[PDB]
């Protein structure tokens, strides 16, 4: 099996303001 | 309007927030989400939505 994407966070919701 | 990733493989979509895309289709990072890798960006249809970055390559 091939390499899968990153964990999908729920916390992607919120855009850190970098 | 910054930074564009084009998309090595067909990914579908695995997130209602997650956007699937076409190898050869560019996006845009729009922002950044809580994990790396995982950065939300838009289509040239003004789309929005988050793709795996290991799963496309970021020009910039």
């Amino acid at each position: 099996i091939p390499p899968p994407l990153p964990e999908r966070t729920p916390e992607s919701f919120i855009v850190v303001e970098e | 309007s910054g930074t564009e990733c084009i998309a090595k493989y067909n990914f579908h979509g695995t997130a209602e927030q997650d956007l699937p895309f076409c190898k050869g289709d560019v996006l845009t990072i729009v922002a950044v989400t809580k994990d790396p890798n995982w950065y939300k960006a838009k289509n040239k249809v003004g789309r929005e939505g988050i793709i795996p970055a290991n799963y496309v390559q970021k020009r910039e």
